[PDB]
């Protein structure tokens, strides 16, 4: 009886998951009772695993008993979740047999449970009842002005946004999201503020409201106490913004920081995106990004075309460069790059002159021109001058006899800047120590 | 071993003569040193090259003006060296802490 | 700067130890 | 703790040394000596 | 109204009317049909932005454009190619490409682009090309007669060096108090019971 | 130890595979003679399939008939020992059949046979010898997975206990692996360690072995250690007396006699390309040697004329200019060029500057880790 064996395995997994959910709701209730929110973040920490297992109808199993004191949820949840339980199921699991006091479920608690249901139907692909139910949850959260509810609110906002994105509409999300963001700024929330900022930024980006989003970010202050995930998203967004806006140095540093702060274990899609953007910005600025990324296991498949591109540019042959663009434009646009591809159409010569400068001190203008195939050896003068404008290289030029003098590098150590960097890091370390000694916890 | 012991004498004595003649100098003419030691310019500069490679005297040749810039090699900052080693060591330590935390969390 | 690194790392170690010990203790009182 | 669902998807370390050049030396030294 | 602003050379009217033009074109894409006289004016705005040197907003509106229209159209294409030339630095080619104007509407914005080019080369020669003489300056900076460049000496005239070299690219104090503050702060942080 | 297999067979195979060497009639003759004599039935079949050789029919038929007769008698002897003899000799019988599977070229069959023999066996020496056979096959067929796992098993056995003879044999195996995988540092270390007690003669001729030791050492040794080990190496000089070329290479480098160093490097490059083991490293090695030559030349100068570079290396000027520019771009040199006035300057950073740079980098990395962990925990 393969069907019976599968049913038994599924049922035991269902019992385990129900116990886990009971533990999580215990975390929530004890958090609110003890006045500490972070336990909510803990309980949410393993949400991805709960979603993965997806508790297909263990949702129904749990809710049927969970939702009695506030059964007003039943009218909604039960019809949407059907009643597929096998007629024989001798568990009747529910908190204190559901109710020893029949008190209402705590806002955080039922919000989280309804959110789990939202996730279930999310992966179930039914985004009409799902979007309506998400909107209902949004009404709940908007009504419920409880601090600890902040984190659950942020997650609810994330997931509503995701479903509306799949519906490919947004817009109403833009407006409502914006209202919520202003609300969560008026009330000094940090994680929600950052999360909502990220969502709204991505919404602008999808429709390509780049310049408006630029004003938004510039005029909005990101929170420091935001989760690695949120910082990674926000940094990626700001990086794409500035890269399109022709601030390549900021693009590089910001996206590199984003990749550093991103988790290494997973999020391969995010890693691929960040790597693509960093690759392109660095290539524009001249630096040929290391081969470590290309040889990374979870990236080479996603980056063949970028490797072909870097090969073409390093060769400095527009023939293979442009034919590579021909072959792989579709994915290039799919990510959104052609603007940056033309920026490269430009910066090929910039990188050539950059390396030329790096490998000379007093080379002749005509020599560099013929080295770069740049006919009419005055176009070369203009090009190097523009390079100086940009700051890609540091070298004066003397047209009197036509030669570029590379600036004599100075002993930076014989300055104050090492002191400045070390002061910054000293403050960094002292702050880390102080916050840790704050984070000390002591039992009574 | 006059076949080659004479050669080792030649080499070590030439080294001694060069170190002696150059100690009382700073950046100085290679040709002038060659006249001082009465030996071919190419050979003297070459021997100086090997001496420098082996870190015998803190000096650097220059085939431009054709001179030899001597200097005083300052002590390497063992403070920085120990700092670098300690940084690697705490890399290991914090890695251990990280693994422990993930195991217990 | 290096000495500050020393201080920070040791403090962080202390935090990890205290956190895990307290979690295990509260788990015990749970059971 | 998070996955960013929004974003979907020779054993050694070498640089761009590939550089599609011919024999590193044989041809180079042969031609150089011929000229020289 | 936009073409009227162009005819009157009234940049404020031009920009405002083209702002409404964007708000109309890019807002209600499906509810509206293609505006036959839209890409021409939008490429003319490309030229406008390039001439004002507002490159950031220029690229923003580029990306907001549909991808294929970047290349398929001539009105859109021509400003883009000119911009690529300017970014590269082939200002000689830029000047040579004056004639290739898809629409006569691209008029006087070319001239704003020209004097913007002049200002760009001015900054170029300022912070680089040390001590350039008058003749080289005139031949490179495609100004008018040497009298007109003597007038252009209105543009701060550098100093003209000894021989009209236009000068050049113009080019301690222990921060004791501030460093003392920093170290005092280090000690403070090390010292509090916290 | 026995040629199970004879890796010169793989060398000949790679040679034949090489484009201009596909027409190596003499190598063809040697390889097919060896195939016939050692009964390389499956190995020859794979060989002719890979290189499109006309599949031998009649000679191969008699060859496979002999192979089948041998297999039948071997398996029958195995059965006899199993039914009547004890474990001690049954193990020898299965080991012998696995060895014959090697002597034919039954790769997976030999793998399984040696696996079972090791599983049953109890002698540590026998276990290590079987692992040696496995490793030899694995190197013969570049199955790096196989080599690494067999090395793992061999080491584990050794920490359990071992004899220095097989320690040396394992070190030689590991050095050959490091060479195959471009790990010249550990390769040279192990090669110079084992030169004292080279014993795995089966792997390769001693002369070629010391040739490889010299190459890897030059690559991965600083000038001092090179002095005390290769130039002053007792046998690393006695055998060099016999060697008429690598001697010149090494010394040309050491006493810095140049353009003879480059002629030697070009020669050894051709031979390195011909060799099967080093073939997927000859480009990289040649580049590295050229870089080392340039670095040694420059280390004793501050501003040295490009022209004099040209004469000293016995080459042109434009060629040297191109190479210097390329490697400068690579950033492996602390040197900058002047072309208007042909000269090269050395921008060697202060010890203080360089160490401060390293401190900045390492501090950034470790602080990143620290904030990461502090964050993961405090939240």
């Amino acid at each position: 009886t393969a069907a019976a064996a599968a049913e038994h395995s599924q049922r035991e997994l269902d019992t385990v998951t129900l116990e886990d959910i009971k533990e999580h709701v215990k975390q929530l209730e004890k958090a609110v009772s003890g006045k500490e929110p972070r336990f909510v973040l803990r309980a949410l920490r393993m949400l991805p695993s709960t979603s993965r297992r997806l508790n297909h109808y263990v949702l129904y199993k749990a809710v049927q008993g969970f939702f009695t004191s506030n059964n007003a949820t039943r009218d909604f949840l039960l019809p949407f979740l059907e009643e597929p339980m096998d007629t024989e199921a001798d568990l009747q699991f529910r908190p204190r047999t559901g109710k020893a006091a029949s008190t209402p479920l705590l806002p955080e608690v039922e919000a989280y449970l309804q959110l789990l249901v939202v996730i279930f139907m999310m992966n179930s692909k039914r985004y009409k009842e799902a979007q309506k139910i998400s909107d209902d949850l949004m009404q709940k959260i908007s009504t419920q002005n409880r601090r600890a509810l902040d984190l659950v609110a942020a997650k609810c906002y994330y997931y509503h946004a995701r479903v509306y994105e799949f519906l490919d509409k947004l817009d109403v999300v833009r407006s409502f999201l914006h209202a919520r963001l202003r609300t969560a700024t008026l009330r000094h929330d940090a994680d929600g503020q950052a999360t909502l900022l990220n969502l709204l930024l991505r919404n602008y980006l999808h429709y390509s409201l780049y310049d408006q989003a630029e004003k938004l970010v510039s005029k909005s202050v990101f929170p420091e106490q935001a989760n690695n995930n949120e910082w990674a998203r926000y940094l990626y967004y700001t990086g794409r913004i500035k890269a399109i806006q022709l601030e390549y140095s900021e693009a590089r540093r910001t996206m590199t920081n984003a990749l550093r702060k991103a988790p290494q274990h997973t999020a391969v899609g995010f890693k691929q995106t960040v790597h693509k953007l960093l690759i392109v910005v660095e290539l524009l600025l001249g630096e040929i990004p290391d081969r470590l990324q290309f040889r990374q296991p979870s990236l080479k498949r996603s980056l063949m075309p970028y490797f072909l591109l870097t090969q073409a540019v390093r060769t400095g042959n527009l023939a293979k460069f442009n034919q590579v663009l021909d072959q792989f434009g579709e994915k290039f646009q799919a990510d959104g790059t052609y603007t940056l591809i033309i920026r490269l159409r430009h910066n090929v010569i910039k990188t050539g002159v950059r390396m030329i400068s790096l490998s000379y001190s007093r080379i002749s203008l005509a020599d560099i021109a013929q080295k770069l195939q740049l006919d009419s050896p005055e176009d070369a003068e203009f090009i190097v001058a523009k390079a100086i404008r940009d700051g890609v290289i540091e070298a004066s030029i003397n047209h009197e006899k036509g030669y570029v003098q590379s600036k004599e590098m100075i002993d930076i150590y014989s300055t104050r800047e090492p002191q400045l960097a070390f002061h910054q890091r000293i403050s960094f370390c002292l702050d880390i120590h102080n916050m840790s000694v704050k984070a000390m916890r002591f039992p009574p | 071993i006059i076949s080659t012991h004479l050669a080792k004498l030649y080499d070590n004595l030439l080294e001694q003569n060069l170190i002696r003649v150059i100690e009382p100098f700073s950046r100085v003419q290679i040709e002038h040193i060659s006249s001082l030691i009465k030996l071919s310019k190419a050979d003297v500069e070459r021997k100086l090259s090997q001496m420098i490679l082996d870190k015998k005297f803190h000096g650097i040749l220059d085939q431009g003006e054709g001179v030899l810039i001597i200097f005083d090699e300052p002590p390497v900052d063992k403070t920085y060296e120990a700092a670098l080693e300690t940084i690697q060591n705490m890399s290991k330590v914090v890695d251990s802490l990280y693994n422990k935390a993930k195991k217990l969390t | 700067y290096l000495a500050s690194l020393i201080r920070s790392v040791v403090a962080l170690h202390n935090l990890i130890n205290n956190k895990i010990a307290n979690r295990d203790a509260e788990k015990k009182e749970g059971q | 703790d998070d996955e960013f669902e929004e974003f979907p998807a020779h054993v050694w370390e070498d640089n761009w040394d590939d550089d599609n050049v011919e024999d590193d030396f044989s041809n180079q030294l042969r031609a150089e000596l011929e000229k020289h | 109204g936009a073409q009227w602003s162009i005819l009157r050379k009234d940049i404020p009217s031009f920009e405002r009317y083209m702002a409404q033009l964007k708000c109309y074109y890019f807002d209600y894409k499906e509810q509206l049909p293609e505006s036959a006289y839209m890409h021409q004016l939008l490429g003319l705005n490309l030229l406008f932005l390039l001439s004002q040197n507002r490159v950031a907003e220029f690229h923003t509106e580029l990306e907001r454009l549909p991808a294929k229209d970047i290349q398929t159209n001539v009105y859109i294409k021509h400003p883009v190619s000119l911009e690529q030339y300017l970014m590269e630095g082939s200002y000689n080619k830029v000047f040579l490409a004056k004639g290739n104007i898809p629409a006569e509407s691209y008029t006087f914005f070319i001239d704003i682009l020209l004097d913007t080019i002049r200002d760009e080369i001015a900054g170029c020669i300022e912070k680089a090309y040390e001590k350039i003489l008058f003749t080289e300056a005139t031949r490179i900076l495609f100004f008018n007669t040497p009298k007109k460049m003597t007038d252009y000496a209105k543009k701060r005239g550098w100093v003209l060096g000894p021989n009209n070299y236009y000068s050049f690219a113009s080019q301690t104090t222990i921060p004791s108090t501030e460093l003392a503050k920093q170290v005092i702060e280090y000690a403070r942080q090390l010292e509090m019971i916290v | 130890l026995p040629k199970n297999p004879d890796l010169r067979i793989a060398q000949l195979r790679f040679l034949l595979s090489l484009p201009e060497h596909r027409g190596d009639a003499a190598v063809r003759d040697e390889l097919m003679a060896a195939v016939r004599d050692n009964n390389m039935a499956p190995y020859y079949e794979a060989l002719c399939k890979s290189l499109d050789w006309q599949i031998d029919v009649d000679l191969l038929n008699k060859m496979k008939k002999a192979n089948e007769d041998e297999l039948k008698r071997l398996d029958e002897e195995l059965e006899d020992a199993e039914k009547n003899l004890g474990e001690s000799e049954i193990r020898d019988a299965m080991m012998a059949k696995a060895e014959y599977l090697c002597r034919i070229g039954d790769k997976e069959g030999a793998l399984t046979a040696f696996r079972k023999t090791y599983d049953k066996t109890v002698a540590l020496g026998h276990r290590l010898d079987i692992v040696f056979y496995l490793l030899r096959i694995g190197l013969f067929y570049m199955d790096n997975d196989l080599i690494t796992r067999n090395t793992e098993k061999a080491k584990s056995l050794i920490e359990e206990g071992g004899d220095w003879d097989r320690r040396n044999r394992l070190k030689v195996y590991q050095g050959l692996y490091c060479v195959a995988i471009r790990d010249f540092k550990q390769a040279a270390e192990l090669f110079l360690d084992t030169v004292s007690t080279f014993t795995s003669y089966e792997l390769m001729d001693y002369k070629t072995f010391v040739t490889y030791t010299v190459y890897v050492s030059m690559i991965a040794l600083e000038r001092p250690d090179l002095r005390e080990k290769v130039i002053k190496g007792a046998e690393i000089l006695e055998v060099l007396h016999s060697l008429p070329a690598v001697r010149q290479y090494l010394f040309s480098l050491y006493e810095c006699r140049y353009s003879v160093f480059f002629q030697s490097l070009a020669v050894v490059e051709q031979e390195m390309k011909k060799d099967w083991l080093f073939a997927p490293h000859y480009r990289y090695y040649v580049r590295e040697m050229r870089i080392h030559a340039y670095s040694q030349l420059l280390e004793s100068y501050r501003s040295l004329t490009l022209g004099y570079m040209a004469e000293a290396f016995g080459v042109g000027v434009e060629f040297i200019d191109q190479e210097l520019s390329r490697f400068i771009a690579a950033g492996r040199l602390h040197c900058k060029i002047d072309k208007v006035n042909e000269i090269v300057e050395t921008n060697r950073p202060d010890s203080k500057n360089w160490q401060y740079q390293e401190t900045i980098k390492k501090g950034d990395l470790l602080l990143n880790r620290v904030q990461k962990l502090s964050r993961v925990i405090n939240m």
